RNA sequence: AGGACCGAACCGACUAAUGUUGAAAAAUUAGCGGAUGACUUGUGGCUGGGGGUGAAAGGCCAAUCAAACCGGGAGAUAGCU
RNA sequence: CACAGGUGGUCAGGUAGAGAAUACCAAGGCGCUUGAGAGAACUCGGGUGAAGGAACUAGGCAAAAUGGUGCCGUAACUUC
RNA sequence: AAUUCCUUGUCGGGUAAGUUCCGACCUGCACGAAUGGCGUAAUGAUGGCCAGGCUGUCUCCACCCGAGACUCAGUGAAAUU
RNA sequence: GAUGUCGGCUCAUCACAUCCUGGGGCUGAAGUAGGUCCCAAGGGUAUGGCUGUUCGCCAUUUAAAGUGGUACGCGAGCUGGGUUUAGAACGUCGUGAGACAGUUCGGUCCCUAUCUGCCGUGGGCGCUGGAGAACUGAGGGGGGCUGCUCCUAGUACGAGAGGACCGGAGUGGACGCAUCACUGGUGUUCGGGUUGUCAUGCCAAUGGCACUGCCCGGUAGCUAAAUGCGGAAGAGAUAAGUGCUGAAAGCAUCUAAGCACGAAACUUGCCCCGAGAUGAGUUCUCCCUGACCCUUUAAGGGUCCUGAAGGAACGUUGAAGACGACGACGUUGAUAGGCCGGGUGUGUAAGCGCAGCGAUGCGUUGAGCUAACCGGUACUAAUGAACCGUGAGGCUUAACCUU
């Protein structure tokens, strides 16, 4: 139920050695905004594969 | 001798005319092609590499197409190995089709069984379940006892635990060939056999016999 | 008429499961007992520690009871750790 | 503790109902101060179940079952 | 026997099979007459036993609906050492 | 300054002094069936009544219901009937408080797993240029049970009664694997019936809530009670045992030389895993054929150009799945949803008309609706890119090009 040594700094860090973050590998340009965005995803001024979706 | 790969096309029944309805798997048996003839003296044993079915050319590696462009045949959904019984002859190319399986009576199917995924003990040991009542407190379906005393303080290799269940090679042997219809590419074989619909599926004849 | 009957409120706490570093230092859920009476409840009052009270279990007397709590004798004593 | 607990009195709508039970509602008040996905084992709270029907187990624990009104009818025993 | 050690006493009943139960027997280890004896209708969340009904209690588990468990974002403990 | 117990439950694992099955010697072994001893641990090895019981007795099965070790295996796995607190009685002892290893009724079982271990599943790097596949099999697991009936044969045997060995065939029990065609269960995502109530203005028709309100059916999927398959045969070397030839020892002798048989044990044969088998293996295929600079001049560093095979990522997803992983697909496209057709299920919708005072009935009508299914269909979403991965791959030696 619980430990009978503590573990050690480097138990630690070897558990937390899968912890680390996967940045994006890239991101995409939409052909007529011209803006980054996430693949698949719509841009921040509502374009989507240069198609001006709703941006209300 | 050799065998075949084939499709899992399902099951359904064979009425015979005296009244018996027997459960048959439809195996879909394309003809395949020899893709790589192995001997002795360059591999070490005898072999014959074989492919069937038909994939997407834009989704064909190159590796995968040299291959299949040094034995000169379409390109196939996979490629299986059949070990040579020191009497059998082929030859890159040559098609086999399922009248190889007119006169066996007998065929061994393999497959990959269906996915149960985390099974626990009750499932994939046939553990006896515990009580239901009488006083069971949170321990209906928990394997119990792992092991014993201080003894051998460990838990034995082998022990029989949840885990993964299915998803792997199963061999049915002896399955009687109820019929070989060439001109469809189908066999039908009594009773079932592993996988799923649409899964792949090697046919042998009996080792046993 | 009834320490009568069935049954909510109300007062209890027989069984089971859950919970057991709990939502809760005793509860929740489903059942269960009494439910015009030796009933239940609000407010205020009285009984004080070898004493109280007790349809009596050594029960209860501020989450503490085979002698409450707080301060004092007090740095009791400890041939024992 | 922004704690499934405890806390006396007063007010008492509609339909069904014997009812302040229960179900659904009015007036009124709330969705309980982490969410989003997934749809494994196992645990918790429930639903259903072929054939058998207490063989379970210390024990029918638990569960299932019975359940209302009217009429008919109702044994041993009894302090009537 | 809420009492009986020997003891699962012996016989009968109930069961295919009954160390329990019920009825007799009396060899009462170690009942007995207001620290009452023996009966007793009614009553009991009381102890033991047998039936009908009923069923996932079980043979033997299967599936399903939800809350966790699992993954992501935020916050962020504990015993132990 | 804590190593929790009897029995039950769950899960076991080993020993062999073997209960069954297998192989043998002897027999006061005719046969059938036994007795005794030797070899053999591969697998198998009851359910119930009573009692807390283990045990035991009893009932009825079985080829058999083995004996032991494992903290009298197993409570950070369950149980709590028993033992063993506080309540209360009986018998008994005591003046009494109380007591009994006498009985009797009642009586809180906590822990979110750090490490080892085990069951699964990934990441990293390695394997010497990189990459995609198919393999070899060192090694490791799984499996190994058996009844009954029939034929041989009413034969051998036996006075009869009774009744075989060897060999062959069929059909079962238990167990295991797979599967969903059948028989069924489930099917709160499909259809219908129905009670109370509220609502959609009202009628009609519907919806919410009441355990899915209560129910009746039921698709796919999952699944057992459902239906297929499995244990082997064969081979090698043996155990007990039986022998052949044969001396030491003129004989005898299974043994000393030599040679032949011999069991569910052993090694194979069957099934699965498997090259982290660092001893890192084999085969096939694919990709890369630049230009310079510095220097402590070497398996050195840096710049420019180049970015392949392939991989990953993202998206649509799966009879794959806890998450990773694995499989399919991404417009040169059926991957998912939708849509079209069909099937299946439910059981004749709504509206209207007719009959009836009405509840309802009838016609339109096997109607309407219909999830996960089948066959199709680019309508929607699966975007051009970007990213990772390079630029011929060390030294020594030997044989070949230049036998």
């Amino acid at each position: 139920a619980v430990q009978q040594n503590k573990p050690t700094r480097s138990k630690r860090g070897m558990r937390r050695s899968h912890d680390a973050l996967t940045a994006v590998t890239s991101l995409s340009v939409d052909k007529t905004s011209g803006e980054k965005h996430l693949r698949h995803h719509i841009t921040a001024d509502g374009y989507y594969r240069g198609r001006k979706v709703i941006a209300k | 001798m050799i065998g075949l790969v084939g499709k899992k096309v399902g099951m359904t029944r064979i009425f015979t005319e005296d009244g018996v309805s027997i459960p048959v798997t439809v195996i879909e048996v394309e003809a395949n092609r020899v893709t790589q003839v192995k001997d002795l003296a360059n591999d070490g044993y005898r072999a014959i590499q074989v492919t069937t079915g038909a994939k997407k050319a834009n989704r064909v590696t190159k590796p995968e197409a040299g291959h299949f462009a040094k034995a000169g045949v379409e390109a196939g959904r996979g490629l299986w190995e059949f070990r040579l019984a020191e009497g059998e002859e082929f030859t890159v190319g040559q098609s086999i089709s399922v009248e190889l399986f007119a006169d066996v009576k007998k065929v061994d199917v393999t497959g990959t069984s269906k996915g149960k995924g985390f099974a626990g003990t009750v499932k994939r040991w046939n553990f006896r379940t515990q009580d239901a009542t009488h006083g069971n407190s949170l321990s209906h379906r928990v394997p119990g006892s792992i092991g014993q005393n201080q003894t051998p303080g460990k838990v034995f290799k082998g022990k029989k635990m949840a885990g993964q269940m299915g998803n792997e090679r199963v061999t049915v042997q002896s399955l009687d060939v109820v019929r070989v219809d060439a001109e469809r590419n189908l066999l039908l074989v009594k009773g079932a056999v592993p996988g799923a619909t649409g899964s792949d599926l090697i046919v042998k004849p009996a080792v046993k016999a």
